């Protein structure tokens, strides 16, 4: 969860709705054990 | 290597803006403004990563983990944020 | 090399970019009780971890006619986590404080605070009775989290003038320099060990001397956080619950 | 080899000064990068701009003595503490040992939060018109818990245990020496807490403020005789505060003072710090 | 030279004149985990003085015809003393015990207990269904202070015989020989840290094998308390209070 | 010169035992203050009277065998843990991997309560009516969060990145090594406690005592071929314990059995331990 | 915006313990990852 500490404060001739992009990655002591097959894929027929 | 996770996947954005957060100026104090699960390997914002979907080959993940917050608002604009994890056992905190 | 800095207490940590020092209250640290001025007779618990951590109260927000506020330590912190939970079941208590007070603002808004802090902060009755008297209630000599508004900020509400008060441990959060304001204060008690229900040892205080101003169109809502955190913290005498 | 993490000074520096401080001879600066007129009050410290920095000053051997402003030598001067009034024909009189009572030293003491230090004590007894009569007094000194005398030839004057003083109106005032008598290690002057547990009220809590750790007693008076004699008496009690030791200093009083025990002032009427002028623009 | 005994934990001490012995749980001592079987990545908060101190229950009634008891540890201790605040705060968890039960009688009463202490005590329905089926209700899997009392002591209401219980740890309160039963058991889990809320790890049982009996006019009431108190406890994972 | 209070083994003994115990020549004892017959069961320990010591013994040198008897060759015997019934005109039949099902080698592995093992799984796939057809199969492992297959011929038996084993009916039978896939410690086979966090109910709880830390996968098995062929199959899956390590022994069950993942019994019918006599008094 | 991720390790944001890691980052190679034979390719004979 992000939460307002403070405000976003802003002064005039400014536009006041600003975006933020967050990124994800792991850090030095991350592992993965066990190899599976992913579930992020369908198929139907053989792609001719 | 740190990839954008989709914080907005809500149903109303279709494109591009999914990868984006919105803030603007509150009236009331405390508020809200984005929330996401920590769960590589699960439905929701980490399935847009190199983490979350090599995740979904392997069983198993073990180790830390990192969220990087870039603002892409105006140089005049000023704020503070409060980015808080909060270890299982209850539901998401409602209030700061 | 001087206007960032992080803080890393506990699990918490606050970052900030535009600060400007940060203050030791009469250029000592929180430390733990030696053995040459200890007079109870039972072990402390430490939990060191647990306890010593950054609390984040509510924000106040800061109009064009605020008068001030008020919140008395260890008051704020007798109700929330394992601090407050430590406070309740032991009748002794002895720590120190680090406090930080953030307040942003843009560069087209001005006005200065006052943030300091006052050991052993009495507060007055406003009654011209010489006896019967009036006496400030319990909500308003020990507030809680809420703190309370200043009705007189030009006297401190305890008759004690505020051009003097600069005497205390204290900063100022000047709106086109800085940003937040930090000071660390240790155990200031005539006894070594104290109750942390009835006595509050001091009171932190942000009072704007000068003004928030700001032209037409600038963001209206300027609020003013509090984050403050024990440090060496220990408690003695186990008993059942008071709150 | 076990659980590793259980096994994981001050700024200040004090010298010895003995008369003010000099002043170095100065020249002119012609150079950027190094300015010492520039300060940021936001910081919390005071300004170190010395004055052979800002303009070209001379060598002055200063002679000046920085002795008499110590606080053992401000505070080493008896005051009025209290005034007994004894009207005899109940007898005898009492009075509640507590120094806040009269202004002129009060104001001094409030300048410090904690303050430990011994007393001297002087009784200077006279009569309504002027004194010198020879009668004998006595003045007992009453601990806590100790029986209050509850009449003017009561067992309660027999004091065995506890301290008294024996003196005529015809000598010199009687003058005793008093140690450091609290509990605690320091008298506070401001106790920002209540003295026992409860549910403590919101109209009228005449408990808030008070500290339990000053108060010393009662002191007692009474003519040593059987009969009543009819002369009425005021004594008047000066206490000089020695080897005293004070901490955590705090803003001086500006407002009128009200009650003894508790630091009123009344809001209608807040008197202003600095006297009033015409303008700003002018300086008479 | 062995029949008294002395047991200072904390602030807390039992005596006791007319003792058996006192059994270790497998040979082994309760300590701190190492560093070479953590798995978490942040610091512990250990008390130590605070929440390792001899915790007294309520007292159970033993009568003609009770067919005996159990409690979950350490379920029994999440709503007592700051030990209940401690794994509420915090997600992980990580104890040992040191158990005690007194239990009186004259020398005209005659009878016998058994105390024992089983690690991962599951608790069985009792239908004849094979699939819906009986699952027992939360207030018998994780009973609290006031314990439960077995259905069938004869199969420890697990379909496991009493017969061979005496492979646990455990001691005999025999009313001729003594009075008082002590374990102390270490942590035994197959992860270093588990939570204290979802996971009771073992379970104290106080089970009558031969019945109270006394002659016309001896005293008809025999209370058995139960003084329980953690040794080296540790938590982890600091969040909000979940129960 | 800081605070000071901030500044502040075992039992057994294992010994490699080869055969069983020997026994040592015993003489006639007439002495008091020496008893090694009265014992006290009440302080939680198991007699200790040797048999040298109740009566006159002789010299024996022991050579049996304690070989047999420990927890590696107990468990190194091969049951069946499973059997998939495939009946081809859905086309295939999965198998959740959960050897609670099956009594002989459940009751055995009951005794204790933390289990750290490899295995060695044999698959003995057979007709219904004996078996040997010369067709070919093909019997997939899905770990947790893989796609199980949802057609005969579908695309999950691709199969890139997770184990498979091609065999024919008329081979001999297939047969692999399974390493500990657990994320614990140790195979845990009684789990007192909830998996999740929440209410939890009084009527049917039916999450009391699941352990996920057991949950190892699904076990898919079709019939290498586009058309359907139409011939009901049979596999037997036998498990062998083999690198085993135990921890924590438990009593050993006496009621009947009656679910797979829960250990009900029915309490109107409790079978007793030891079959019954005619009285106390009498052995036969 | 340099190009680079963040390099911020964990314990220089909490306060961590000593742990000493004994887990395995050797099925996670690419070639315990490719060395998993799967279908590529499905030939179809009828005769006659
Ligand atoms: C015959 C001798 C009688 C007089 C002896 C008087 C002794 C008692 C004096 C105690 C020390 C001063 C009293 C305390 C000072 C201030 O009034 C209190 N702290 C009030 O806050
Ligand atoms: C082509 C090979 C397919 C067969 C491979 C099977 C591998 C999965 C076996 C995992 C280890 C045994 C499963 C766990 C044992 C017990 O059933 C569970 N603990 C149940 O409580």
């Amino acid at each position: 969860t992000l939460w307002y500490q403070t405000n976003y404060v802003v002064p005039p001739e400014t536009p006041g709705e600003a975006y933020i992009i967050a990124m994800g990655a792991a850090q030095d002591n991350f592992t993965l054990k066990i190899c599976k097959d992913t579930d992020e894929v369908t198929q139907q027929a053989v792609l001719q | 290597v740190e990839t954008i996770l989709e914080v907005n996947n809500t149903t109303e954005a279709t494109g591009l803006t999914r990868l984006l957060i919105p803030v603007s100026s509150q009236n009331k104090a405390d508020e809200l403004c984005a929330a996401f699960m920590v769960d590589p390997g699960r439905i929701g914002p980490w399935q847009s990563t190199l983490v979350g979907q090599i995740c979904r080959y392997y069983t198993q993940w073990s180790g830390s983990l990192k969220v990087t917050f870039m603002f892409t608002g105006s140089f005049m604009a000023t704020g503070k944020m409060l980015v808080a994890y909060s270890p299982p056992g209850s539901a998401q905190p409602a209030n700061r | 090399s001087d206007r960032v800095a992080q803080l890393t207490v506990g699990n918490s940590s606050i970052t900030t970019q535009e600060a400007a020092n940060i203050v030791l209250a009469y250029g000592e640290w929180p430390e733990y009780c030696p053995d040459t001025d200890a007079t109870a007779v039972d072990k402390p618990t430490r939990p060191d971890v647990s306890v010593n951590r950054f609390y984040t109260l509510d924000s106040k927000m800061w109009q064009e006619n605020s008068t001030g506020w008020y919140w008395k330590f260890p008051d704020v912190l007798n109700k929330t986590g394992v601090f407050g939970q430590n406070a309740q079941f032991h009748y002794l208590y002895r720590s120190g404080f680090c406090l930080h007070v953030q307040c942003n603002a843009s560069k087209f808004h001005q006005g200065a605070l006052l943030v300091a802090v006052i050991p052993e902060f009495v507060i007055a009755g406003r009654g011209s009775n010489t006896k019967e008297a009036p006496h400030p209630g319990f909500t308003t000599t020990f507030p809680g989290t809420t703190g309370a508004t200043f009705y007189d900020p030009y006297v401190l509400d305890s008759g004690v003038p505020l051009s003097q008060a600069l005497i205390y441990p204290h900063q100022w959060i000047n709106l086109r320099t800085n940003n937040c304001a930090t000071v660390i204060v240790p155990y200031i008690n005539a006894v070594p060990f104290d109750s942390a229900i009835n006595h509050s040892n001091f009171g932190l205080i942000v009072i704007p001397v000068s003004p928030l101003k700001y032209s037409s169109g600038a963001t209206t809502a300027i609020p003013i956080t509090i984050t403050i955190a024990p440090l060496n913290s220990e408690f003695g005498g186990l008993r059942q619950a008071v709150s | 080899d076990p659980v590793e993490d259980i096994i994981h000074r001050a700024i200040s520096s004090a010298t010895n000064v003995e008369s003010a401080a000099n002043t170095t001879p100065s020249s002119h600066r012609l150079e950027t990068g190094r300015v010492p007129a520039l300060q940021a009050a936001e910081t919390g410290a005071t300004s170190n701009a010395t004055d052979e920095n800002m303009i070209e000053t001379r060598c002055v051997v200063n002679r000046n003595g920085v002795l008499e402003t110590t606080i053992n030598h401000f505070f080493s001067r008896s005051g009025l503490v209290g005034v007994v009034n004894l009207t005899d024909g109940t007898g005898y009189a009492t009075w509640d040992i507590d120094i806040m009572g009269f202004v002129q030293l009060r104001r001094k003491c409030e300048m410090f939060t904690y303050m430990r230090f011994n007393a001297e004590f002087t009784f200077v007894t006279t009569t309504e018109n002027g004194g010198a009569r020879p009668y004998m007094l006595q003045y007992m000194y009453v601990p806590p818990g100790a029986p209050k005398p509850t009449g003017r030839d009561a067992f309660q004057w027999q004091t065995a245990t506890n301290p008294s003083v024996f003196v005529k109106l015809t000598d010199p005032p009687a003058q005793v020496s008093v140690p450091f008598m609290s509990p605690a290690s320091a008298y506070q002057w401001f106790y920002d807490g209540y003295p026992t547990f409860g549910q403590h009220p919101e109209t009228s809590n005449t408990t808030y403020g008070l500290c339990p750790n000053n108060m010393m007693g009662t002191f007692a008076v009474r003519v040593v005789s059987r009969e009543a004699s009819q002369l009425k008496l005021q004594t008047r009690v000066y206490m000089k505060l020695k080897h005293v030791r004070a901490w955590v200093p705090r803003p001086i009083r500006s407002q009128p003072y009200l009650l003894k025990n508790f630091p009123n002032y009344d809001s209608s009427k807040i008197t202003n710090s600095a006297r009033d002028r015409s303008s700003i623009k002018q300086a008479n």
